[PDB]
């Protein structure tokens, strides 16, 4: 349960990502790829080479994703409609995967917001990626 | 593996009684209905859209065998887990694409299957050696990623 | 989510173990002790030995918070309310432990219920207990 | 540890520039703040109520210390994890009772510590090695488990 104060971290950490987001996105697919690499086989058709033009994008796909998510914290399962479906019924990765990515999300953001990454926002980002991906895997069965 | 002289008795016991193709087909089919995201690797089989449908399915059925089969090896060299399944574990990953999480929710299903038929022999101390067992596979299977 | 299908699959299969849910409900914890022995870190004040009647004890009271979790499907929330207190600030069992118990109750379930264990009901189990978990974790933070 | 000798390397020269004392405690804070459930195993340390009451007590800096102090030792054996933690195994399942699961979270902790302190040298294979170094050291504390 994302409580107010929860919004609040999350926004601004955010907030703070502003322009980098896809940079930071293919970041963290990158360094999942690398400490994760079963998570590897849901991309066979990806060249995983580090600067990929694959990834590139991809990551700016994720990033948008998430921008999307905290755009619309109130109203997630509304806002990632598509998405809960596309991974529902199309890619089917399993659901411990998530929890692969949001670590590596966290990691990255660690690495680039000294200032911002108080255990206050930690706290909140993990709750909130939690919730992300919670609502992504709602409609598995 | 650490399984007492006691827990391999336990094991090689109730396997010495089990149908594998019956077995196979009805591990791999619950699987399919339980956790249907695993689906996406057998598209080809058809259509496995209802429990029935997949139940019946033949090509879940001969699967399911194909799989058990390898399965039932292995028991045989529990000493050597990871040597027996080198070759099938680079072929899960470099060519099948199979996150190795699938192996372990197979196994939990093997578990309840084995259950469900023996019943009351089933014991707390059997189903703990085959807990054993199922995880001992599910790691040499997954072994050889990267 | 559990669907209508569900609902009724779980109320069926759990109408057949009536009687015996307390010697079931200790069943499981001696296959979760035995099966995963670090889950017995949470019971470190019990006689886990075999007929324990702590065991005996506590398996009934976990049948019975199951029984009024099906009797209230539709407001597990609130029907579960005291329970998820309880444990997310005065037990504190880490959420992983969870799906251990649920593997061991189905494990019980189909060796006591081959007739009505079928496929269709499994999966019905499955996400019930899945979803009792997520209610008695929904506090944790 | 199945650590390439590179691996090894990127892992022993970052951590010469580790400050135990301070990453301790921010570790073993930062763990009680964002997984509150572990504080179940430290009632005796006081008020943990607040971020700012469990990132400013003592007892909570003190035993961080202690924690990474023997997480350094480790470093020192990437060979025999299982070797120099025996012991603390022993200790952690029959005297302490610490779920081993929170092991994984503390090491997840300290990897999103590394990062916020070392930036941008806190690279994506730096992280590997360090990713199979907590997961090495999670598995030999959790040995001795029974
Ligand atoms: C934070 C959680 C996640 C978010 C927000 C997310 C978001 C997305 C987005 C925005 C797309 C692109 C849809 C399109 O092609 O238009 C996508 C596709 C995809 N995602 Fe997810 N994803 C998440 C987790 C995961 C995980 C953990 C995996 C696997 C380890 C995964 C595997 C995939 C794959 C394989 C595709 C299709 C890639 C391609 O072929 O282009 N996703 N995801
Ligand atoms: C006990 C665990 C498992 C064992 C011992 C096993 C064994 C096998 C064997 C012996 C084959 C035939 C390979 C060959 O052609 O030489 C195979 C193929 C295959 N397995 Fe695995 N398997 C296991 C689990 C799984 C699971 C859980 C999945 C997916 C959920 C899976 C997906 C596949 C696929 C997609 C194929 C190829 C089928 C085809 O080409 O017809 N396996 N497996
Ligand atoms: C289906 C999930 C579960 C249900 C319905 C459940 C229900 C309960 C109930 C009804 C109580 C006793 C309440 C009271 O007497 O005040 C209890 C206590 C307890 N539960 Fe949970 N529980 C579940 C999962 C777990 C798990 C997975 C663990 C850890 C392995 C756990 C650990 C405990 C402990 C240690 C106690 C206190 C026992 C005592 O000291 O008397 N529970 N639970
Ligand atoms: C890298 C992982 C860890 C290492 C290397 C480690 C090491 C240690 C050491 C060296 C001690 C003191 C031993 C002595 O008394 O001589 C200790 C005590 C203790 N540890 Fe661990 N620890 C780890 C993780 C954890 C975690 C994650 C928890 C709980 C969340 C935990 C809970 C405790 C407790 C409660 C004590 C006793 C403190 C006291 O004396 O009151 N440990 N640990």
């Amino acid at each position: 349960v994302l409580s107010p104060a929860d919004k609040t971290n999350v926004k601004a950490a955010w907030g703070k990502v502003g322009a980098h987001a896809g940079e930071y996105g293919a970041e963290a697919l990158e360094r999942m790829f690398l400490s994760f690499p079963t998570t590897k086989t849901y991309f066979p058709h990806f060249d995983l080479s580090h600067g990929s033009a694959q990834v590139k994008g991809h990551g700016k796909k994720v990033a948008d994703a998430l921008t999307n998510a905290v755009a619309h914290v109130d109203d997630m399962p509304n806002a990632l409609s598509a998405l809960s479906d596309l991974h529902a019924h199309k890619l089917r990765v399993d659901p411990v995967n998530f929890k692969l990515l949001s670590h590596c999300l966290l990691v990255t953001l660690a690495a680039h917001l000294p200032a911002e990454f108080t255990p206050a926002v930690h706290a909140s980002l993990d709750k909130f990626l939690a919730s992300v991906s919670t609502v992504l895997t709602s409609k598995y069965r | 593996m650490h399984l007492t002289p006691e827990e391999k008795s336990a094991v090689t016991a109730l396997w010495g009684k089990v149908n594998v193709d019956e077995v196979g087909g009805e591990a791999l089919g619950r699987l399919l209905v339980v956790y249907p995201w695993t689906q996406r690797f057998f598209e080809s089989f058809g259509d496995l859209s209802t429990p029935d449908a997949v139940m019946g399915n033949p090509k879940v059925k001969a699967h399911g065998k194909k799989v058990l089969g390898a399965f039932s090896d292995g028991l045989a060299h529990l000493d050597n887990l990871k040597g027996t399944f080198a070759t099938l574990s680079e072929l899960h990953c470099d060519k099948l694409h199979v996150d190795p999480e699938n192996f372990r929710l197979l196994g939990n299903v093997l578990v309840c299957v084995l259950a469900h038929h023996f019943g009351k022999e089933f014991t707390p101390p059997v189903q703990a050696a085959y807990q054993k067992v199922v995880a001992g596979v599910a790691n040499a299977l997954a072994h050889k990623y990267h």
